[PDB]
């Protein structure tokens, strides 16, 4: 039997792949016309013939016998940008971004459009813009939101990028939505591989000391921060924080200096190399990391720290921000989830988002004197909260400044990029898991460094050192840490301390 | 079955007051009826369990149609008066006389998140934590209006016309907010809380923070308005709380082998796992995780308060444990120094839209009636928030001295 | 062809309806399988001001911005070089370039000569890795009015084939950059644009640039830096080319003297007939010039001489554009140190303009003297009054804005407290 597995004690809705779908006939729940309006109700009414044979208890009109029609879809499988009236009232395997979400309710007794004739229905629409991270360098959308029916409502949450297939819910002008049909999380559900396996040999070269420069094309100095820039480029998206949590490896970095002290440029490079990465500068006035609970509409204009989930950001002019944006970042950095609760939008929406940060020498140019904790006035804890706080100090180094303008001009043209991006993907799903021996070497020298910089935090610093060794071995595509991978981090954190 | 069995329920209600001798040669429900016409008791509650023992109709049916079997419970009660009466709607038509509901666990106190499209028209009970105590008003329900050329009383629920109180049908009402218990949310979610519809003698009754009863249930006064449930313009079913009632009070080593060995040895080794030792602190946390609330009668009212401070924040990421504590601690809330105003702990007031004027809603402390109070950055609770603290020294300490409101709430 | 052309001009709307139907008739007679996969039509479909509304919907919705290389795809209801080559041969052409452009009503030669560089500008550098770079130096014209700077900007304007005079503190809803708004009907787009927008590639006579709207100010800072701005809305990937050039005209206000951005005067240089339209274009169209390395030697040496002297770094950059103008004034492959040295003689003035001739270290001391060491809560020490104490302490409104009302930028505790204590108390 192919119809008796539907548990309608549970939610009547089902998941259906196309291979078993074509096997049925009309009125036995097939789909071969792709004429949904007849094909769906006929599917459901076929199911209503299947349930009445399985359980007449399950044969109830208030139960809709809906379905998502999930598997092997393709012919329609595009984005909101790309979801056009050729699919008008067609089931499109929508990939996109669940960012800009809606306000909630049940609906009313849909009578014109058993607890009484016409009960409410648990419902809202939810936005999908096209999947941005593969989207054009520049392009406007014609996107849409999408209906979440009862059992589907509140399934996923804003900021996801997902695999959701359903019916192009157009009205007649030309206004639409989808009704999901069902969600799968592409956000959960994920050729030069062997070439990378050839490239990535330790017999190949030290990629790490290289690659930090192989993507820092236009930067004299800062060779520490390149590796940092790499390291923050590197790192996983999960820590096995059972029944609790701590400092983590998605932690985020601060820098000091001007652009043309490479600030914007580095970010621009981090931006030009921002794969799973959105930026900002400072204030970023567009619901920075918020849903903003948007009036007389209501929308959830889920900000960066929603849009940056499973990502890393660039902040420029970090000092610019509001105190609230100085504040709420502080914890949601820690939580990694965006504690929002006004009249309406209550949540801690995840903030699986690292950052690189930059801002100004306050009222300096040099701004050397004092702890950034008041040298740069975004004062307190945030800084201790941050991964790292490097200063591209404006120290005149004429022997370099000699080189710098030459170093400008070997790039001037008197007359290996994606290679990272193809490296990094393969790296981002590895786990260079523990080694006692490295761990010894880490555990060896933390206390040393902790003691060495005596003349700086056990609950924290180890955890970045952990991640710092990780990026090393992650870039190696190694599956456990090398004692040298555990080493340069100590050098790195030492290079934080020089 | 519903719209046309009017005679039964009237027959039923004609007999159910007669169905026993428990109201002194009358049923208990009829005990009130003579007390009703004599204006002794005016509001009524209903233990629906007594009906299902002989007729689960009007029990399962009201559970299927609260409104109708609410409304139909009334229209019998409407014409049932002359049978016990000591003497459109005639003037007295249950005009100050009211009906509530209660009974078996078929209406278990449900979750603020678990209101539904199914919960429309539903028989509806809830427990949880209270806040948003509005300024009560009286509230008319019927525009006993004037046909001036014609004289005697005329009633609309709704131009040259006047709408005049002398026969109109009023009520004392409020807004309230039930909240989750902070106990059935071992979750990465917000403890939800609800706009509550609040009325009757169950206004002017209770304070925030309480764990309570409800019945969030429709009034008999109208089914839908002029017709069945299908309509074109409709305001919201929110929680029409009937029978709001406090919850004063809802693994043995003798049968098992559990409390025998010292928790004050053992519980350390099974609490604070990530923590890097220093269980010594944990003891007081263990002590506070015990608390001292439930006192013996020696007047030790300060027993409840284990009032600890810990000094310095990236102490092991001691920032973390308060979540661990709250992961342990129900009736518990966390706050931070400069995260919000004192109403992170305290309460304050302004207008609202739905119902109720200037709902006082309160903070963690107002939320923490005998709770567990967990702070970040006690130093940034600058002088304002240094203060009710310095009162909350004294237990039931959220005191007000403002123009319209001058209470204290039970911190 | 013959049976359509003149008809389609006055009567487009039907004789082409025959065509696509005739195409559907042929496409059906092409006798492929014929499901409703019409989306590849727009593949086999191949096989405002320069306002007007134009067909911007289902296939046509949201392709590009306006004023572009006008490929009108639908219908709505040499010997002069030889002169220029002689001018390119011509030695003191620079000065008639300086001065034939010039109403000598006013103007230092250098000041114009920026313009004489400006119109030639830098270049647009499709460089080494993804990232590209400017090619065009910008000018910030402050000082006293009573100059016919209007006429001057209009000189540039009615010199500029690409370039529009802009206003003021805005006008209508086009920005100095890609402002937009809401169609009442569904708010699809209002590509309002901006001042660089109609002038992208040209030059923008920003009148009272200081007096602009703050809406673009948060945006302009970057596309001025970047020659492109991003539409920061919900899911709009588009970032628009702001590759127009500058004529940033405002008054000497009051990089210290910006509304809220005293570095953005970084973004400019230091300012206190149709013959050309034939001339400058071709070299604006051609050149693709560079810089002589031997000048790069002197440059590197010079900047070391200047480093004995970001300013320098971006001055490095600005020079690298300025002398880059000259090769385009000279049709050269690259630029000689004379250009640099002249450009230094151009810029050193601008640096002497950048000079004007002390730190804020006097300020936060005396303010922290005042903010808590005098009085934390600030009562009696308020901006109703202490303004006078600032008038005594010579800390003007701009300066207290430079410090005091950005001491709250520092997270200054008792000050930002005071910002709310004396929000009403004073």
């Amino acid at each position: 039997s192919k119809v008796r597995e539907l548990i309608s004690d549970n939610q009547y809705r089902l998941i259906v792949n196309v291979n078993d779908l074509r096997r049925k006939n009309e009125k036995r729940a097939n789909r071969l016309l792709n004429n949904a309006f007849e094909e769906l109700v006929a599917f459901q009414r076929a199911l209503k013939d299947f349930v009445a044979s399985i359980d007449a208890t399950y044969a109830k009109q208030y139960e809709e016998f809906y379905v998502g029609l999930e598997g092997s879809f393709g012919s329609k499988h595009v984005s909101p940008r790309t979801l056009t009236s050729c699919f008008l009232s067609c089931v499109v395997c929508v990939e996109g971004i669940v960012t800009k979400c809606s306000l909630v309710r049940p609906k009313v007794v849909r009578s014109v459009h058993e607890y009484g004739l016409s009960v409410y229905k648990d419902h809202q629409t939810i936005t999908i813009q096209e999947m941005p991270e593969k989207a054009p360098a520049g392009q406007l959308p014609r996107s849409v939101d999408v209906i979440l029916d009862d059992d589907l409502v509140d399934k996923a949450k804003p900021g996801d990028r997902v695999q959701v297939v359903g019916t192009y819910r157009c009205l007649p002008t030309f206004r639409t939505v989808l009704i999901a049909c069902n969600v799968k999380q592409m956000s959960k559900d994920a050729e030069d591989i062997a070439k990378i396996k050839k490239f990535s040999k330790t017999r190949s070269k030290d990629i790490f000391d290289q690659l930090a420069k192989s993507l820092a094309p236009s930067i004299h100095g800062h060779d520490y921060v390149k590796k940092a820039i790499l390291c923050l480029l590197l790192g996983g998206v999960e820590r096995d924080l059972e029944n609790g949590s701590h400092i983590r490896g998605d932690i985020n970095i601060l820098l000091i200096g001007d652009p043309s002290v490479a600030k914007s440029q580095l970010l621009r490079y981090v931006l030009c190399t921002a794969p799973r990465a959105i930026p900002t500068t400072g204030r970023g006035s567009s619901g920075v990391g918020l849903t903003a609970a948007v009036t007389t509409d209501r929308r959830l204009e889920a900000g960066a720290m929603v849009l940056a989930d499973r990502g890393v950001v660039c902040i420029d002019e970090f000092d610019k921000m509001s105190d609230m944006d100085r504040t709420a970042i502080h914890e949601v950095m820690e939580q990694g989830r965006v504690t929002i609760a006004k009249a309406g939008i209550h949540a801690r929406l995840n903030a699986r988002c690292s950052v690189l940060a930059a801002a100004n020498p306050v009222y300096g140019r040099y701004d050397q004197y004092k702890t950034p904790m008041e040298n740069i006035g975004l004062q307190d804890s945030l800084l201790s909260r941050f991964d790292l706080l490097f200063i591209m100090l404006d120290q005149m180094d004429p022997e370099q400044d000699r080189e710098i303008s030459d170093h400008v001009l070997r790039m001037h043209r008197y007359r290996s990029a994606a290679f990272m991006k193809k490296y990094i993907h393969v790296a981002k799903i590895i786990k260079p898991v523990l080694t006692q021996e490295s761990a010894t070497y880490i555990a060896e020298e933390y206390s040393r460094l902790r003691s060495q910089d005596s003349m700086p935090v056990t609950a924290r610093t180890l955890e970045t050192l952990i991640r710092l060794a990780t990026a090393h071995a992650k870039a190696r595509m190694s599956k456990t840490v090398d004692l040298q991978d555990a080493e340069e981090a100590v050098e790195l954190v030492q290079y934080a301390y020089f | 079955d519903y719209a046309l069995e009017k005679e039964k329920v009237k027959k039923f209600l004609q007999e159910f007051y007669q169905d026993d001798e428990l109201g002194k040669k009358q049923f208990k429900y009829g005990n009130q009826l003579v007390r009703l016409a004599h204006r002794e008791q005016v509001a009524l509650y209903v233990d629906l369990d007594d009906v299902a023992e002989d007729d689960p109709e009007l029990v399962d049916s009201i559970c299927e149609n609260a409104r109708r079997y609410a409304k139909l419970f009334a229209d019998a009660v409407q014409e049932l008066l002359p049978q016990y009466k000591e003497r459109q709607y005639p003037a007295e038509l249950m005009r100050r006389f009211e009906l509530y509901f209660q009974g078996p666990s078929s209406n278990k106190p449900r979750v603020i998140r678990e209101v539904r499209a199914d919960s429309v028209g539903k028989l509806v009970t809830v427990r949880g934590i209270v806040t948003r105590v509005s300024e009560v008003k009286p509230k008319m329900v019927v525009a006993t209006y004037t046909c001036d050329q014609c004289g005697a009383e005329t009633y609309q629920p709704i131009g040259r016309l006047y709408l005049q109180t002398r026969g109109s049908r009023f009520i004392k009402f409020q807004e309230m907010k039930m909240q989750e218990h902070s106990d059935q949310v071992p979750v990465g979610n917000i403890p939800r809380s609800i706009t509550v519809l609040v009325e009757g003698e169950n206004t002017r009754i209770a304070q925030p923070g309480d764990h309570v009863s409800v019945t969030g249930i429709f009034l008999p006064i109208l089914r839908t308005g002029f017709r069945q449930v299908v309509q074109g313009l409709l305001s919201e079913t929110y929680l029409e709380a009937h029978r709001i009632v406090k919850m004063n009070k809802s693994t043995r080593e003798e049968l098992r082998q559990i409390a025998e060995e010292d928790f004050y040895e053992k519980l350390a080794a099974s609490i604070a796992p990530e923590i890097y030792g220093h269980e010594d602190v944990k003891k007081a946390l263990l002590l506070l995780l015990v608390g001292g609330v439930d006192q013996s009668p020696r007047g030790m009212k300060i027993r409840g308060n284990i009032n600890i401070c810990l000094m310095g924040d990236p102490g092991v990421a001691k920032s973390q444990l308060l979540s661990y504590i709250d992961r342990l601690a129900p009736r518990s809330q966390y706050t931070t120094g400069r995260g919000s105003s004192g109403v992170g702990l305290t309460a304050a007031v302004l207008r609202d839209s739905v119902s109720g004027e200037l709902t006082l809603e309160g903070g963690a402390l107002v939320l923490a009636d005998q709770g567990v109070c967990c702070i970040d950055e006690f130093d940034k609770m600058a002088e304002a928030d240094r203060t009710a603290i310095h009162e909350v020294m004294e237990q039931q300490t959220i005191s007000i001295a403002k123009a319209g409101i001058l209470t204290t709430l039970n911190a | 062809d013959e049976d359509l052309a003149d008809y389609l001009y006055k009567q487009p709307a039907e004789h082409l309806q025959l065509l696509e139907e005739a195409a559907k008739e042929v496409a059906d007679e092409v006798t492929r399988p014929r499901p409703s996969g019409e989306e590849v039509l727009q593949d086999i479909q191949v096989m405002q001001e320069l306002h007007m509304q134009l067909y911007c919907d289902r296939y046509l919705c949201d392709k590009v911005v306006p004023g572009n290389r006008v490929t009108i795809m639908g219908i709505y209801s040499p010997q002069e070089e030889e002169e220029f080559r002689r001018l390119a041969a011509l030695p003191n052409v620079y000065e008639v370039i300086s001065k034939s452009i010039a109403p000598s009503i006013f103007g230092g030669t250098d000041m114009k000569k920026a313009i004489a560089c400006l119109l030639f500008g830098g270049s647009r550098k499709r460089l080494p890795d993804g990232l590209t770079r400017r090619g065009d130096i910008n000018l910030l014209m402050l000082g006293d009015p009573g100059t016919a700077k209007s006429q001057l900007l209009k000189f540039v304007e009615k010199c500029s084939p690409i370039g529009v005079y802009t206003s003021g503190k805005g006008s209508s809803a086009a920005g100095l950059t890609a402002s937009v708004m809401r169609d009442p009907s569904s708010r699809n787009f209002i590509m309002e644009g901006g001042a660089m927008v109609l002038a992208d590639g040209g030059v923008v006579c920003i009148d009272e640039f200081d007096k602009m709207r703050e809406d673009d100010r948060v945006a302009i800072h970057e596309a001025m830096e970047q020659q492109t701005i991003s539409i920061a809305k919900a899911g709009i990937t588009t970032t628009l080319n702001s590759r127009c050039s500058v004529l940033a005209a405002a008054n000497s206000v009051f990089e210290d003297n910006i509304d809220f951005m005293p570095t953005i005067l970084s973004r400019f240089d230091m300012i206190f007939l149709a013959k050309l339209k034939k001339f400058i274009a071709y070299c604006r169209v051609k050149c693709g010039p560079r810089l002589s390395a031997e000048a790069a030697e002197k440059l590197k040496n010079r900047y070391i001489i200047m480093r004995s002297g970001p300013i320098t770094v971006r001055q490095l950059e600005a020079i690298v554009r300025i002398a880059e103008a000259l090769s385009k004034m000279k049709l050269q492959p690259f630029a000689t140190e004379a250009d640099v040295e002249e450009a230094l003689r151009l810029f050193q003035v601008s640096t002497l303009d950048a000079a004007l001739s002390q730190e804020d270290q006097e300020m936060l001391s005396r303010i922290e003297k005042q903010l808590k060491r005098r009085f934390a809560i600030g009562s009696q020490v308020s901006e109703h009054s202490i303004i006078k104490d600032f008038t005594k302490q010579k800390y003007p409104e701009h300066a207290i804005h430079k410090v005091l009302q950005l001491m709250l930028r520092r997270g200054e505790i008792q000050h930002r407290m005071q910002r709310k204590v004396l929000y009403r108390l004073k």
